[PDB]
């Protein structure tokens, strides 16, 4: 821990350094967070292995939360609301664990009662995620008087997941901030196109985010065989050597759209990634870079 | 109706489909839709298009031709196939026609290929004085299609 705070001392004095800017200061911060919240957690598991399967459940459920809390307290107000809200999320745990394997019912309604009132401040302070976060749980707790618990688990899953996307957030952005700042210091010495690559890391990070809540909410999948039941018209496909009549569905026709839409979004905002990757990295000339500005739009359109 | 029937293909099995009153009334209505919309194209097109974007008159009319085009070529398949369904029995005739009239691309796609060839290899730099073809001069701005001297 010595060594880790200094380190980490290290690294707040050689903060936005023009001589020593990178891309790679903000993942030392983050390791040095998540060094920083080490201690901690695995005091937690220590305990919880001290005495050892119903122990493992609050045993993994505790490190789990502490490691999220020692990652946002290495990253005023805020941090006593983080602190509070411990105390409000700690049953959850206790009821995910016991589901797992009279005033109990009572206590869970208080606990969600509770944690709606601590919510209902930054709700007013506040975009639509968190209004929409909030919301459900007063639904949960309102429905709770089974699944209600499974429920609450995806929730608290799920702002797990967004807490994460907007620490990648500020990551993104200060690497994007480094980014400009060389390729200004390189164009001197030799806000569009910052944009276009903000908008790519914004797609990217959109489809990332919807593949972790599509791998964690696999329950409702209704939706989703639905749009694959459409069965608006088939072609006889090839199967196995077999002639077999594939019909296409909602799903596909949307999968086309989105596919259609996320290609026009690469195609308009190629040069400005391009420019910001390959020109920023080494020189090349204009004619070059136009040719293969035009072979990348070309392939990428033909794809 | 079961006016005539045709050997179609069905999950890989030959089976007599027969066409009907009810397909050919549906050729004869998709033909007149056809047609309405070739005759009623440009207008629709200035005031969607048009409106809500300035364009070059030579612009709007090469998408308008383009549009008619289309409409019509798909006009026709679609009359053509619910009343004959042939596709699979035009597809030869549809490829040995398509490789004796695309060879008019030649000279295009040759252009295309050797503006990108020019532009990676960089035989000449904007700034010099060219001469070819009995016409010299200095060369003001290279692209994939033309260069401009």
């Amino acid at each position: 821990l010595g060594w880790l705070k200094a380190y980490q001392q290290k690294l707040a004095s050689a903060v936005g350094s023009l001589r020593n800017d990178s891309q790679l200061n903000t993942p030392k911060a983050i390791l040095i967070d998540l060094i920083r919240a080490l201690p901690v957690c695995l005091i937690i598991l220590a305990v919880g292995l001290i005495l050892l399967e119903l122990l493992w459940s609050f045993s993994k459920k505790l490190a789990i939360f502490w490691l999220v809390f020692g990652l946002c307290w290495k990253v005023s107000h805020w941090r006593r609301q983080i602190v509070r809200i411990s105390l409000a999320l700690l049953p959850i745990h206790f009821w995910s664990v016991v589901a797992e394997l009279v005033l109990g019912q009572a206590m869970i309604f208080f606990n969600l009662l509770l944690i709606a009132f601590l919510v209902w401040p930054m709700c007013r302070e506040s975009l639509v995620t968190i209004t929409v976060l909030s919301i459900i749980p007063i639904a949960l707790m309102v429905l709770t008087a089974y699944t209600t618990l499974r429920l609450a688990g995806r929730w608290i899953e799920t702002v797990y997941l967004v807490i994460i996307w907007n620490l990648l957030y500020q990551t993104v952005l200060r690497g994007l901030s480094v980014a400009a700042r060389r390729i200004a210091w390189r164009r001197a010495l030799a806000e569009q196109v910052n944009q276009q690559t903000l908008r790519i890391t914004m797609l990217l990070m959109f489809a990332l985010f919807g593949v972790m809540f599509w791998a964690i909410w696999s329950d409702l999948i209704t939706v989703f065989s639905y749009l694959d039941s459409i069965t608006l018209w088939h072609y006889n496909g090839t199967e196995a050597g077999a002639a077999v009549v594939k019909n296409v569905t909602m799903g596909s026709l949307l999968f086309a759209i989105i596919a259609s839409m996320v290609a026009w979004a690469l195609i308009r905002n190629l040069p400005g990634l391009l420019e910001v990757l390959v020109l920023s990295r080494l020189n090349m000339r204009q004619g070059a870079s136009y040719a293969i500005t035009t072979i990348l739009n070309y392939i990428i359109i033909a794809v | 109706i079961t006016l005539w029937h045709y050997n179609g293909t069905e999950a890989g099995a030959a089976v007599v489909k027969n066409v009907t009153m009810g397909s050919l009334l549906f050729a004869i209505i998709a033909s007149m839709v056809a047609w309405a919309l070739i005759r009623n194209l440009p207008g629709l097109l200035e005031v969607l298009v048009l409106s809500r974007l300035n364009m070059r008159q030579g612009a709007s009319y090469a998408i308008t031709t383009i549009l008619n085009y289309i409409i019509i070529a798909v006009g026709a398949m679609t009359v053509f196939g619910s009343l004959g369904v042939s596709w699979d029995k035009l597809q030869w005739l549809a490829a040995a026609l398509s490789v004796g009239l695309s060879f008019g691309l030649q000279e295009i796609f040759g252009n295309f290929v050797s503006g990108l060839i020019i532009l990676f290899e960089r035989p000449v730099r904007i700034g010099d004085t060219v001469t070819i073809g009995s016409f010299s001069g200095t060369v003001s701005k290279i692209r994939i299609r033309a260069t401009t001297i």
